[PDB]
């Protein structure tokens, strides 16, 4: 996997690949790795398929439990359940996740939890094993309060490279924006994100 | 097993 | 199956006036098991005394090829072998066999019949050379007898002082080890004189 | 192989040695003798791992033997001792060193002394007034330490040995089949058959 | 151990502390660290001690060939690059940390040689299990232009940081100071700050006290 | 039984004529990643303890959630919460001490070496140590991983006994850990540059510093080093 | 794997007279080649004129310390404020430490006070609690080199009268205050320089019919 | 350790050594092996040294135990089987002990009980036990006769600690005496090995191996 | 689990479910112990309103809880096997323990255990 | 432990029980009895693990004696064997099995008829006419599989049994120092004193 | 390790950072890891400090001997030692090099050798630990026939990116640059490289 | 902890 | 050892 999750002016923008792995075969080359948890709470999933799956189908029952008794939860409280989570059983998981979300109140949230149950909160966010070949693309790129179309290229430009140089990665780029106006969803297909 |  | 552990054993060597001492247990056993109580770990070429601890094939084997070098050395030096350079002939023999080592701890003790100095010398199993002014220790007892040693030394004894003094070293960081002892023999060494004395100790 | 017993008297010298070869769960013989004559005042018993026992006492008795027909003369059981121990020594170090214990019983003409050597694989030298190899001195040096004397003459060391056997006979967990007795002395070496 | 080597204006200095353990025990509370392997060329060793004595004998002997075939005063380039590929060739079995350091025609050098046999440049090192305390002190204290009497000041307190931070080092420190154009100076001994205090008492035993089973005299004459 | 996955390096600490001083860098590391740089690893209790923590990152996070808990649970029933009856950096350091123990007993342990430093009610001064067995021990100068072994001998020259203490003074004493602070930048391969640092005075109270950065180091020297030997050019 | 125990290093060491004990230990607290603290005392007052040191793991030392005071305390809340002697604390001391027979307090345990006949009394643990009263006991790291030097000096061991050929036996006999404290610090210093782990500074603890008292010896740094 | 005890025409001589090890450092030479159980039993300690005595103290409090609760003393039967069925319990966990319980009741008359740490229980007439057992043995049945004198037993059974004391590097101290009559049990002292062996190596002219 | 404390004390110190159950033995067929020089003779009342009765297998009065001791008893048929029952279970287990069979002080000090463990535990009568 | 045998013949079931308990390099006891009697007509022997085999054993008897005062009944050779062998059959899947193997030698005095069963540690229970665990089967099978009749007496059971001991004790590694011989038959359960 | 060699219009730049490593704690800071081998070929030194200075010791005698007797070799000759030994003691070896030349003939040639001793011709290089973290970045930054304050430029951001991510790499930016004017040293501090 |  |  490569994953990530970007702050911007009108909110945040999560980017993911497509690939599930089973060995050197590729078991999914069309797998939606971008997660909702509330209406506009999502999460990207890095490790293992079956882990990161359960956990958030955890937190998303958590969250509607929530929801029921005192209305919409905030990023955080959602980073929280995903923390307790990957916290309470590092020892059995293997789980990567950046949880992204949408307030009025907080605009675009981005929490990254790597494997040991640690909680970050970042502008943005990158994780899964392509991360490792965009963290000097990624810091030099990366600029606070971006427009829509500057993420999305960002986004873009960056899983491209992600994709590139891990054999781990590949296939489509999904995305998930994350605004005031809804839920946006959007694909970019192997023939466009490999010549730029 | 299935890796992300 | 630790080789320097197998049969027990200790040396100490001391410094006094004008004089030194060279002291061993006499145990030889295989592990638990005591099998002779006249294992003496002490020899000499010349005037010139050499102690072995550790595995007692390699004891008789090194004392047999150091006789063989200093025989050699006498006959083609016209002269016996002084303590210096046979600590040196030690410490050669022992890192030629840097990768597949004899397992001992040898200790030289005598006097440079020269300059008439007072002379140790210890070593590691493969040629390091550990020069004192006061003691050097070998032996499964070893911790021991450093403690012994470092506690009831003190420089310049008389030769009949200092035979007390090495002889409760070495008595006393016996009993305080169960592949060490079954009786001790210590050695004391004036310039012209050499008085070889057995110890009456503990047999268990 | 496992019990070989060695005791030192006034006068002579005498070697037990256990009768049994066992491999596996069967006794394959029950009148073994793990000893070989190197030279007419010397005799060697031996224990160990199979095949290294008779191969090294074999080469050894090759050696002594090529000695006393070149120098028509007989080696000291000192001198022999030391050759053995030497082979042993150098042997340790080797690619497949020799897993064989040994005992040297002789009787010196030219100081007329009875010898005993303690030689194990490692090439551990030591003369003793009594000796053993394997879990036989566990039993045998204690009671040895009791009851031998150093003036004792040959029959008192058989009885002495009978002593040993006895004890052996019933606390060890293996069934050795008995001994062979031979007796170093002045005269050379002789088995003693009723046992 | 602690062992330090310090560049000055004309030329280089380096220092050592005088313990050797096996294990936690002490064995010898001042032994000799400072190895002359030519006469203007010194070199401070730390590991394995009959590794960084015997390899400093032995290429000390070649460097003395060496100058008297080349009719030439031996180089610490030339040490340093047969230490190298010695140690290298034994692919790291042969512990021997050493610092390099002399004065020769081409001028003051200094040296670190590892085990594995990889060597490093620069004007202020350190080796040996109290080679952190001893950095910590150097990267503090070090600066450029330092004269002979400051580089001697600066290496020994490297040492005493080993000293009294480290436990495989302790007791004493030893220095050699090699300048340019002038005879290489040992200063065995350079410090001792760790001198034993009196005894509470005399354990001299009055005469008798051993129990002796027999007595012979021992033939030393042929 | 646990592996520590985000961790934080070095902790150091001393104490001074009228308080202590602590400090850490701001670095989260991943392996040999140097992955997370806005990480906070001091955190103070009250106005009158700061609590530094190296190790594992999420017991760290869960051990801040812990210390958060004590204040609150301290507040309970207690007129006096603000004054007689506050938190001391002794209370504060037991209560970890204890949690650490009982976690290393149960084979389960907080992966984290951590130093309380703080002064007491009565002006004494407190610095006290505990880690991931569970062990403790106080000392002048106290530090943690490369910490123990770079800027305690650094530490020591300037307070190497108790009658040390009240020969220093805090701006000596900031001095010595600012510098250790340097010395730990060129030499310890998972620290940065960026670094927080807190004193706790008898006087004038908590100071905490943040975003500090490493400065007047020496690297010029490195221009003269060419090759690893023979080499001249 | 995580490995639950760690060496923190320093040596014990207790000696009865006859209306006394010592409970002596060394101020340093180590783990591998670093030293934590040159003063972390491990030698306690716990009461009732008895003192405890637990040697070894420290975490493991300081919990059965706790342990045992609050076994103290306890004891007086249930048996009317009565004396806790020196042989009842031994014999709960050993419930502590057996308690954890298979997950056991790694520690050399000693300690000191006086019997029910106002004699002093030493008592020493194994990790998991074999106990045994004697005149004399060194624990600890360095306990390998003191413990041969008592036997020696205390109960004079090896030690025979002067012309008696070996016969008669040096008598047995209580030592002064004075004489064993002379002892204490000869046993340190010896320990001191010739094991890496013992030095810093020595906290003896003294224990007559009066109270505890306290005494303070520098030891080498190094 | 080496620790014996046999059946005689006298009733029971019991024997043991003093010395504890920690590998081959030698911990004590004055250890208490013999555990005075009641007046009338004895137990012996062989293994880890907090195993045998914890739970041989243990053992004496359960004997205590049942003869205020039947007001009778415990057969050496039940007070060894009360044992063993113990460390039975424990089987695996990695106990360590070679213990012989021996007693006098009216009943049993004279008895000795091996009871080992994998749960074995023998009744027996000569047993011994420890890293010296094989020393021990050897000069033990050479000399024993069912009609040995009171003052013969008491030395056989000291000559044999000594003779494993002298030969197993892992015995020695002093040796501890103790004869069981139908009266209960009498300490017949200690003896140092120190001057023991001397004084047996004079008077008896053994230990020829030995240097004079 | 059923708690009831059905066994308590009344006002004047009775414990009326322990001097009923002494009732129900009253209600019991009549059981005589007599011991002579060299034996004891255990005598037992069967009544007489069964007839049809096959004696070869119905329950006896006396019952053995070891080859050496004899129990009888008088009241509840039903309760008696149970007692009967932990009784010989005891029997085997000092035995083995033991190594000697009990005495007949110890059975019954044990079975009078028993019973009295019933009259103050929750939930039984 | 380690020797235990069984013959079933015509009218009785013979039992042989080596008397060593050996422990490390020593012989512990040379008259040890492997067999406990579960009921009048019963027998059990028993070998493996030292302290399991005692304890299994001696518990089996408890229940078997327990059973017999309840019903005042004595469980057939049948029943008490598969009783035993299911309490064995748990135990291997148990946290810590019983490492026991058994014979259980009965006369069942309803048929008329003597019975022999072998049992493992495993629970694995087989009637045979003759019987044995460990490393004595590898001889003593075969030697009853040429010499053993189906009509014999029980003298002529003791001879074949002789025979048996005879082999082990010249072919076996350990000594075993000899068997304890007990005969079940309609009479009950007696032992042979002069084997 | 953070290494790197970058051809451009008037020859080509070695690249490198000062860092080596025993364990996390740093042994030399001021370590230079790019190496003569000869007067215009030179190489950058990652992994095995002693294997590296042992093979390129090697090499700088084997070219030296060929000068000798045939002139100047080529830069591919160069590579052609390196791979050999490389090769050759891969099972006993860890050496991941760079070898860059200056030909008049053929200008600036970049050769990069890894792990198993393989060879492959290349525009520019990465490697070293610290090259994983600018992938990304190096691939969307580099372009042929740049000038030499380009390419300064470019390796200067590139390794400031790998020193910042990799703990393995820091200290000093060295660089060499290979043209027909000659040989130039260049040194950049951290205080430069840090902030940009 | 010491054997016997 | 040394790596870079
Ligand atoms: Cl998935
Ligand atoms: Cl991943
Ligand atoms: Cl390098
Ligand atoms: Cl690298
Ligand atoms: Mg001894
Ligand atoms: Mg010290
Ligand atoms: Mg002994
Ligand atoms: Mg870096």
């Amino acid at each position: 996997t490569s994953i990530m999750a970007v702050t911007f002016k009108d909110g945040v923008i999560l980017g993911a690949d497509s690939r599930t792995t089973t060995g050197a075969y590729i078991a999914n080359r069309v797998t939606d790795k971008l997660t909702r948890v509330h209406d506009k709470i999502w999460c990207c999933r890095s490790g293992s398929a079956a882990d990161t799956q359960a956990i958030a189908d955890i937190v998303q029952y958590h969250l509607e439990l929530y929801t029921s008794q005192y209305g919409t939860p905030s990023t955080e409280t959602a980073a929280s359940v995903f923390k307790e989570l990957c916290y309470e059983n590092k020892d059995n998981l293997t789980a990567g996740i950046i949880v992204a979300g949408y307030d009025d109140k907080n605009k675009g949230e981005v929490y990254t939890i790597p494997l040991g149950g640690s909680v970050h909160k970042l502008p943005y966010a990158i994780a899964g094993s392509g991360s490792t070949f965009i963290y000097g693309y990624c810091d030099k790129n990366f600029r606070e309060n971006m427009s829509k179309e500057e993420t999305v290229d960002f986004i873009k430009h960056s899983l491209s490279q992600a994709i590139k140089w891990d054999g781990s990665s590949g296939g489509v780029i999904r995305m998930v924006v994350l605004t005031a106006a809804g839920v946006e969803r959007l694909i970019f297909y192997p023939d466009e994100y490999e010549q730029l | 097993a299935p890796l992300x | 199956s630790d080789p320097s552990s197998i049969n027990g054993g200790i040396v100490v060597a001391m410094t006094g006036k004008d004089c030194v001492a060279i002291a061993c247990d006499l145990r030889l056993g295989s592990q638990s098991l005591g099998v002779s109580n006249k294992f003496e770990k002490i020899f000499h070429y010349g005037h010139v005394f050499l102690g072995i601890t550790g595995l007692a094939t390699d004891v008789t084997t090194l004392n047999e090829m150091f006789r063989y070098k200093t025989n050699l050395y006498k006959l083609k030096e016209e002269r016996a072998i002084e303590p210096e350079t046979f600590t040196q002939l030690v410490s050669s023999s022992l890192y030629e066999r840097r990768f597949g080592p004899y397992f001992v701890g040898p200790v030289v003790a005598g006097i440079n019949s020269k300059s008439g100095k007072p002379f140790i010398a210890g070593f590691d199993l493969i040629g390091c050379i550990d020069e004192a002014k006061d003691f050097i220790v070998s032996g499964t007892a070893s911790d021991q007898l450093f403690g012994m040693c470092e506690s009831l030394y003190e420089p310049n004894l008389e030769p009949e002082d200092l035979f007390e003094t090495i002889s409760q070293a070495l008595l006393n960081a016996a009993d305080r080890d169960a592949l060490s002892g079954w009786g001790a023999v210590v050695y004391i060494i004036k310039k012209d004189e050499v008085v070889k004395r057995y110890l009456k100790m503990r047999q268990d | 192989m496992d019990i070989i017993l060695g005791i030192r008297v006034q006068d002579s010298v005498i070697l037990a040695s256990s009768k049994a070869v066992t491999r596996g769960i069967s006794v394959l013989k029950d009148s073994d003798d793990k000893t070989r004559q190197l030279s007419p005042h010397t005799l060697m018993s031996f224990a160990g791992e199979a095949g290294d026992t008779v191969q090294f006492a074999e080469y050894i008795q090759a050696n002594i033997q090529l000695y006393s027909i070149r120098e028509d003369y007989e080696l000291s059981p000192q001198a022999v001792s030391s050759f053995v121990r030497q082979e042993l020594a150098k042997s340790i170090r080797s690619r497949r060193p020799y897993q064989v214990n040994v005992l040297i019983g002789g009787y010196d003409k030219k100081k007329n002394k009875p010898e005993l050597y303690q030689i194990d694989y490692l090439g551990t030298k030591v003369e003793l007034p009594y000796g053993a190899h394997g879990y036989s001195g566990f039993y045998t040096f204690s009671l040895l330490d009791h009851h031998y004397r150093p003036d004792m003459t040959t029959e008192e060391g058989l009885d002495l040995l009978k002593l040993c056997v006895q004890e052996l006979e019933k606390r060890m967990p293996m069934d050795f089949k008995g001994v062979i007795v031979k007796i170093v002395d002045k005269d050379g070496i002789r088995q003693v058959d009723d046992f | 151990t602690t062992i330090v080597g310090v560049k000055f204006n004309n030329g280089v200095v380096i220092a050592a502390d005088t313990r050797s353990t096996q294990g936690p025990i002490v064995a010898d509370k001042n032994c000799a660290k400072l190895h002359r392997i030519s006469p203007k060329i010194w070199c401070a060793g730390a590991g394995t001690a009959a590794d960084t004595e015997a390899v400093t004998q032995l290429i000390g002997s070649n460097i003395e060939l060496h100058s008297l075939y080349t009719s030439r005063e031996p180089r610490v380039v030339s040490a340093l690059q047969m230490l190298k590929q010695h140690l290298f060739k034994y692919q790291g079995h042969i512990g021997a940390y050493l610092i390099v350091a002399g004065v020769d025609p081409t001028g003051s050098h200094l040296f670190s040689i590892h085990a594995h046999g990889s060597t490093d440049v620069g004007y202020y090192l350190s080796l040996g299990s109290g080679s952190l305390a001893a950095m910590a002190v150097l990267e503090s204290h070090w600066k450029q232009d330092l004269t002979k009497e400051e580089a001697i000041k600066l290496a020994s307190d490297a040492i005493q940081a080993g000293i009294w931070n480290d436990l495989g080092s302790g007791s004493n420190v030893d220095v050699c100071v090699m300048e340019i154009g002038k005879d290489a100076e040992y200063l065995r001994n350079y410090l001792t700050p760790n001198v034993r205090e009196e005894k509470q008492k005399s354990y001299k035993f009055p005469r008798g006290t051993t129990a002796v089973l027999k007595e012979s005299i021992v033939n030393i004459c042929d | 039984t646990q592996q520590p996955i985000v961790t934080g390096t070095s902790v150091i600490s001393m104490k001074y004529d009228n308080g202590v001083i602590i400090a850490a860098d701001n670095l989260g590391s991943y392996g040999s990643l140097l992955r997370f740089n806005g990480v906070e690893r001091l955190i103070p209790v009250g106005d009158n303890t700061v609590v530094g923590i190296s190790g594992d990152i999420s017991d760290m996070q869960h051990i801040e959630r812990l210390l958060k808990d004590l204040v609150t649970e301290n507040a309970y029933d207690n007129p006096l919460a603000d004054a007689e009856e506050a938190l001391e950096p002794s209370y504060i350091f037991e209560y970890l001490a204890t949690v650490m123990y009982q976690r290393r007993s149960k084979m389960n342990p907080l992966w984290n070496a951590i130093i309380v430093a703080g002064v007491q009610s009565n002006g004494d001064q407190f610095l006290r140590y505990v880690n991931l067995l569970g062990v403790t021990y106080s000392s002048p100068t106290l530090a943690t991983g490369f910490g123990a072994h770079m800027a305690n001998p650094l530490l020591r020259k300037v307070v190497d006994r108790e009658s040390d203490i009240p020969k220093t003074t805090v701006q000596v004493a900031e001095e010595a850990i600012v510098n250790a602070m340097r010395v730990l930048y060129y030499r310890d391969a998972r620290s940065s540059r960026n670094f927080s640092l807190a004193i706790i005075d008898k006087n004038t109270g908590l100071t905490f510093k943040k975003n500090l950065q490493v400065e007047n180091m020496k690297w010029d020297f490195a221009k003269d080093i060419k090759g690893y030997g023979t080499q001249k050019i | 794997q995580f490995n639950p125990y760690g060496d923190n290093g320093g040596t014990i060491l207790g000696i009865a007279g006859e209306d006394f004990a010592v409970l002596a230990g060394d101020t340093r607290n180590i783990t591998d080649y670093s030293i934590n603290s040159r003063y972390e005392p491990k030698v306690f007052d716990c009461g009732d004129n008895i003192v405890m040191s637990a040697n070894g793991f420290a975490a493991d030392g300081d919990a059965l310390v706790k342990r045992f005071k609050n076994s103290v305390k306890w004891y007086h809340f249930d048996h009317n404020d009565k004396k806790l002697s020196i042989n009842s604390a031994a014999r709960n001391i050993q419930h502590l430490l057996y308690g954890k027979r298979f997950f056991p307090y790694y520690v050399h345990t000693i300690i000191a006070g006086l019997d029910e006949d106002g004699k002093g009394a030493v008592y020493s643990f194994d990790p998991v609690g074999s106990y045994e009263r004697e005149q004399c006991r060194a624990g600890g790291a360095a306990a390998s080199l003191i413990m041969p030097f008592l036997d020696n000096q205390v109960n004079f061991k090896n030690q025979y009268e002067p012309g008696t050929n070996g016969k008669v036996k040096k008598p047995l006999k209580y030592l002064s205050v004075e004489e064993v404290i002379k002892l204490v610090r000869d046993s340190f210093t010896s320990a001191t320089e010739r094991h890496i782990q013992v030095g810093d500074g020595l906290e003896i603890l003294i224990v007559t019919k009066d109270g505890v008292r306290k005494e303070f010896y520098e030891l080498k740094r190094d | 350790t080496t620790t014996l005890a046999f059946r005689f025409q006298g009733g029971i001589i019991v024997a043991v050594d003093s010395r504890a090890t920690a590998g081959n450092w030698v911990a004590s030479q004055t250890v208490k092996k013999v555990i005075e159980i009641n007046p009338f039993l004895l137990g012996t300690m062989a293994g880890g040294a907090a195993d045998c005595q914890f739970w041989e103290t243990w053992l004496g409090s359960q004997c205590r135990l049942h003869e205020l609760r039947e007001k009778e003393r415990i057969s050496v039967a039940a007070a060894s089987k009360i044992l063993s069925n113990l460390v039975y319990q424990y089987k695996g966990a990695g106990l360590s002990m070679g213990t012989m319980i021996c007693g006098y009741t009216r009943k049993e008359g004279p008895t000795i009980y091996y009871v080992d740490s994998d749960g074995t229980r023998l009744k027996g007439d000569i047993f011994c036990v420890g890293s010296g057992q094989t020393f021990a043995y050897g000069v033990l049945d050479s000399n024993y006769k069912w009609d040995l004198s009171v003052e013969d037993a008491l030395y056989l059974g000291k000559r044999s600690i000594l003779a494993a004391a002298h030969r197993d590097a892992y015995s020695g101290g002093s040796v501890n005496l103790y004869h069981v009559t139908e009266d209960g049990w009498i300490y017949h002292g200690n003896h140092d090995v120190g001057e023991l062996f001397w004084k047996v190596k004079e008077e008896e002219g053994s230990f020829n191996n030995v240097i004079g | 689990g059923y708690d009831r404390a059905l066994s308590i004390f009344s006002p004047d110190g009775h414990i009326f479910q322990v001097e009923y159950a002494l009732e129900a033995v009253k209600r019991g067929t009549c059981a005589v112990g007599v011991k002579g020089k060299n034996c004891v003779v255990l005598g037992c009342e069967r009544r007489s309103t069964l007839k049809l009765q096959d004696t070869r297998i119905t329950p006896s009065k006396v019952s053995k809880i070891d080859s050496h001791v004899v129990l009888s008893f008088s009241g509840l048929n039903a309760d008696s096997r149970i007692l009967i029952e932990k009784a010989r279970v005891e029997a085997q287990s000092h035995r083995l323990t033991l190594e000697d069979p009990v005495t007949v002080e110890y059975l019954t000090r044990y079975v009078a255990g028993v019973q009295q463990r019933y009259t103050q535990s929750g939930g039984v009568r």
